[PDB]
């Protein structure tokens, strides 16, 4: 018999427990499964055969983690690394986002809990700094400074303006 | 059958200082936390039945940049497994573990764990508790910070 | 009598990356490696009989000059003892241990070991497995890297 | 009932070198030190009754300024749990733990502890002993340096 | 019944053990508690119900600790950190005494196993060094050098003397 | 009865197992010891009473170790530290060989898995470098350079040659 609600015990096709509760008692030959609701800060999000509910992840501030979804008896608590960091599964920690070097800028918009991806500055823009947040700045317009363009700019440096 | 306990840190009640403290809040009924024929009051695990138990503890310390600078000074991350009589003054050390550490580097994250385990003769009324040096450095995870006991033999 | 297992790392099949991996090869029948009324498939230790077991793991990390320079970057040597249902998706952490390390010094050799142990409620069909952060740093010795379990009480 | 032992270091007889040594003096009858149906000769814990035992050890290393400078050289604090037959030559390693350390800093105090534990098949006549790398660094406390064993199942 | 010598077992008001010994046997209905004396390097300092005596603290030289009171079967061994250090309960170790900065001196007498407390130098005294032992020195008297006082002193520096 | 093949069990002088195999069954009163051969990568090199064979040492490349003798069911696997290192029993690791300072040279031939022993350079030779491999070099012969010896050499420096 199907699984989306059933399992097999004493030769019987017993009913599986629904999200929000765990099985307190396996089915006997005379009665079916006794499924009780998850206690505080616990949850099960699938039809199960668990004798205890899963405990919610702690979104430890001390790890630069914050709750994005508080979770409940049916859904797990979801956490994210705070600004400037992204979750790294190898260390299971919030790693500092990588910096884009001069000539490149951070691709926008900046994804929460994801590392910054760098891309080179294209014609008309530059970045002369190491930053994990800044995108390439457009070259200065000398006329706004009341000047003329003495020097063309690059991907790494801004134009040079001079009073005529 | 035999008494036992696997207590996981109460993530919501860890003291915030830097001074050694007796941990006074553990879960005993959620996640992997469980207790049987043993009593947990306030960080004190009371033995309800004479016998020889295996006692253990896993303690995880962690620090992240966003929490502030790690002051350039003495850092010794320690755990002491202590035994006290529910009616006899000063506690005594059963087990000790830890390490002096320097977490001044420029790394975003620092992590360290200690584990201790031993076979002890306990009497009903005696209590087992945990002391740690830097409470604000404690990792709140159930798989990280915890202690337990299980009886293996009668007296 | 009771089920048990002491699995030692299969020195000939340790993954070579730097990324966290589930170890998938242990010895179960040679040297100190042994298993009884428990099943070992691919790094997964299956519980064949309900009960409360004491689970443990010792993990040793090592590096030698001749293997190349230790890049100047983030080093966190970790072990996670994970529980999975032979028929239920995501695994969950039971125990965690480890330490952030700096092995940039000019010493020829670097060494570090972690140990974890706890009392857990297991059901037939549930599986216990080991995850480590830097597999290529694993010490292949039987006395160095291993995990095990032994039943201490019925459910 | 079952055999067991919790041996604490004999604070008055720790060797003074820097070379690896087999520890040859433990207490077996004072404080937390106790033994039952097991024999302790000179650092050698003899199994008097076949079976599967859980073996463990906690080793604490410490150094203080007043003892002199920590020479700038190779420092690897290790513990090896060794098995020997009361009548069969070379010992073999059961468990290994430890860490390379740099204790050159200007801090007054340095501290470090190791723990190891495993499930083993032992025969009457077989002996379990402890080896450590830097004996003069050993912490003499009963809650700090010790090893033990307890039988959990018959052969 | 009182505690200064009694406890309750099999419905009986049994006698508690005196310092220097532990109870080898709890009282039976026919006899009282059997209290045996503490073995070597052990002690119990209160009327008790212990089945083993407490082992004496090791005053490890390796921790810069020394025995102030050897202790005995009735009293616990007392230890102290040697000169220049004081016991710190957070690390359970002998910490280096803190240094008084120029302008302050160590309050005397120096307490054994306690940290040095600093106090500012008062008029007529100075300290021009970092020390955890030295108290403020009084200003030099120029006439003892066969000189006159060229410059007044401060809390941080001594007077300046000059040959007239 | 002797040991080179015997041991005592149920009052009987039972035969001990030969290298290459372990005892699967102790002798009963009706039969003798049942000795089975060592499995893969295992060995026993003596007449024994073991219930399992010893597992071979791993000659971990990661420890700069290499197999000198692969070993077999009768003999243990032997390992050695690779060039430039020697096995250190305190660390149970391959330690970097020590360097001979100027004025001394490495004694030859260089022993595999052993530390280099230094000896001072004798008359006519020198070493002006720190090396764990080099032995003292003989002084340069100026005539091969088409020159004369301007300066005599030492144990630390070579002769000085000058075009006449």
């Amino acid at each position: 018999c199907t699984q989306e609600r059933h399992y097999e015990h004493l030769g019987r096709c017993c009913s599986r427990c629904e999200p929000g509760k765990y099985l307190s008692s396996k089915c006997t030959p005379t009665s079916d499964s006794v499924c009780l609701p998850c206690g505080p800060d616990e949850y099960l999000d699938t039809w199960n055969e668990e004798d205890k509910c899963l405990l919610h992840k702690v979104c430890d501030a001390g790890k630069a983690l914050v709750a994005v979804d508080p979770g409940n008896h049916t859904a797990p608590r979801r956490c994210a690394c705070t600004a400037g960091y992204h979750w790294n599964s190898d260390c299971e920690c919030c790693r500092r986002n990588t910096e884009c070097a001069p000539g490149f800028g951070a691709q926008h918009p900046l994804q929460l809990n994801k590392d910054t991806v760098c891309t080179p500055c294209l014609l008309g823009f530059f970045s002369d700094v190491f930053s994990s947040t800044d995108k390439c700045k457009p070259w200065t317009n000398c006329t706004l400074l009341g000047k003329l363009e003495a020097h063309q700019g690059t991907t790494e440096s801004d134009v040079v303006c001079s009073s005529s | 059958a035999q008494p036992f306990a696997h207590l996981t840190i109460n993530a919501a009640s860890i003291p915030s200082g830097s001074h050694k403290v007796t941990l006074s809040s553990w879960y005993h009924d959620r996640g992997w936390a469980k207790i049987s024929n043993m009593t947990l009051s306030n960080g004190k695990l009371r033995v309800n039945q004479d016998g020889f138990y295996y006692l253990y503890a896993n303690i995880c310390f962690r620090h992240h940049e966003t929490s502030g600078s790690v002051p350039t000074d003495y850092l010794q991350l320690m755990v002491y497994v202590v035994k006290t009589s529910i009616k006899i003054p000063s506690s005594h050390n059963l087990m000790k573990g830890g390490s002096t550490k320097n977490w001044s580097g420029n790394s975003e994250f620092h992590f360290y764990s200690i584990n201790v385990g031993g076979f002890f003769k306990l009497r009903a009324g005696e209590e087992i508790s945990i002391q740690v040096s830097n409470p604000s450095l404690l990792d709140p995870d159930q798989d990280a910070t915890y202690f337990g006991a299980f009886k293996v033999q009668d007296i």
